[PDB]
């Protein structure tokens, strides 16, 4: 079974960096790009940026490129986001999701997303 | 950079057969875009349902599908069930870089 873990909701002031995680299971890690996603209310779904597993290249929406930083860990078959320079616009739901490499466009399984908070 | 737009929100009855769609401010969504469509059910439990325009992806209920209408991408849905009252959300690729339209509330009342 596909599975996409992601780590704990956060709560981090002005300033600061978090690194949130996605653990992938269930298929072939080095296959699927991994997109990131920002979710925050009265703004729809925001693209991030995706990764190939396979090398770590990234491709990032240009609002994000000063503020993203997406790596992966194959040994581990882990996708990790962080987040720099914090600030309440960066105060959302975030989500990791896969896509094949080999020519299906279409997005099938989703982490369950989590929480960020900028305040204070 | 472009702005994709979908209806806020629609309201359908069960078993009808209702059409969202997503519009591009560039001009015509083609199928060089790749339209592609997500699912987001209460307790945001996102499903992926069709990309690359027309291709839905397994295990997705053969009552969805995907096609360009016009100058816009579509999902159908044929025959409108209780559970399909979701938020679907579309993206079209533009150089590489994705672009989700502001997603749309289907109703379904019954």
């Amino acid at each position: 079974e596909v599975q996409l873990q992601q780590s704990g909701a956060e709560l981090v002031k002005p300033g600061a960096s978090v690194k949130l995680s996605c653990k992938a299971s269930g298929y072939t890690f080095t296959s699927y790009w991994m997109h990131w996603v920002k979710q925050r209310p009265g703004r729809g779904l925001e693209w991030i940026g995706r990764i190939d597993p396979n090398g770590g290249g990234t491709k990032y929406n240009e609002k994000f490129k000063s503020k993203a930083t997406l790596t992966v860990d194959k040994p581990s078959s882990t996708a990790y986001m962080q987040l720099s320079s914090l600030t309440s616009e960066d105060s959302a739901v975030y989500y990791c999701a896969r896509m094949w490499y080999y020519g299906t466009y279409y997005f099938d399984y989703w982490g369950q997303g989590t929480t960020l908070t900028v305040s204070s | 950079q472009a702005v994709v737009t979908q209806e806020s929100a629609l309201t359908t009855s069960p078993g009808e057969t209702v059409t969202l769609t997503c519009r591009s401010s560039t001009g015509a969504v083609t199928t060089s875009n790749y339209a592609n469509w997500v699912q987001e059910k209460p307790d945001h439990l996102f499903t992926g349902l069709i990309g690359g325009t027309n291709n839905r992806a397994p295990g997705v209920p053969a009552r969805f599908s995907g096609s360009l209408i016009g100058n816009k991408a579509a999902l159908t849905i044929t025959g409108a069930q209780t559970e399909d009252e979701a938020i679907y959300f579309c993206a079209l690729w533009y150089s590489n870089h994705l672009v989700f339209g502001g997603g749309t509330k289907l109703t379904v009342l019954g």
